[PDB]
């Protein structure tokens, strides 16, 4: 989840 | 963003399209039309006037990613906001959406509150 949630935040999603 | 912004909701499942259209209505967005896949979508987009796209990831004839790339590379609609919907948040699909220029990314099913949050993030980024 961790990376997914972080990835999303990083992309502004 | 303008309440009369014209949305196109794309999904090959009629019920999901209705659900999304209803959530949009709940948020005050009444100007909504539907398409059942990427091909049907591109056909309806030709009528002009569309200001926002919400598309599912998996559809026959032309899926969501294919539709998104086509819109992004199109001379007239390259800047159209596009919110992508998937059944599961996966690194691979998220990165694929990012590379193709998705304006937003959301996992179904989602609430009106979530839809509102996603639309607002997109409006803010685009100065809408």
């Amino acid at each position: 989840q961790d990376q997914v949630d972080d990835l999303l935040d990083s992309l502004g999603f | 963003a303008d309440k009369e912004l014209k949305f196109l909701v794309v999904d090959d499942f009629s019920t999901m399209r209705r659900i999304v259209r209803n959530l949009l209505k709940e948020l005050g967005f009444n100007n909504v039309e539907e398409a059942e896949d990427g091909v049907d979508a591109l056909n309806k987009l030709q009528a002009g006037g569309f200001g926002f796209i919400i598309s599912d990831w998996n559809m026959p004839n032309m899926d969501g990613l294919e539709l998104l790339k086509t819109i992004r590379a199109d001379s007239a609609m390259s800047a159209l906001p596009v919110l992508m919907v998937t059944a599961e948040a996966k690194k691979e699909n998220i990165i694929a959406a990012a590379q193709a220029g998705a304006s937003g990314y959301v996992v179904k099913p989602f609430t009106a509150a979530t839809l509102e949050e996603k639309l607002n993030k997109i409006f803010e980024k685009l100065g809408m």
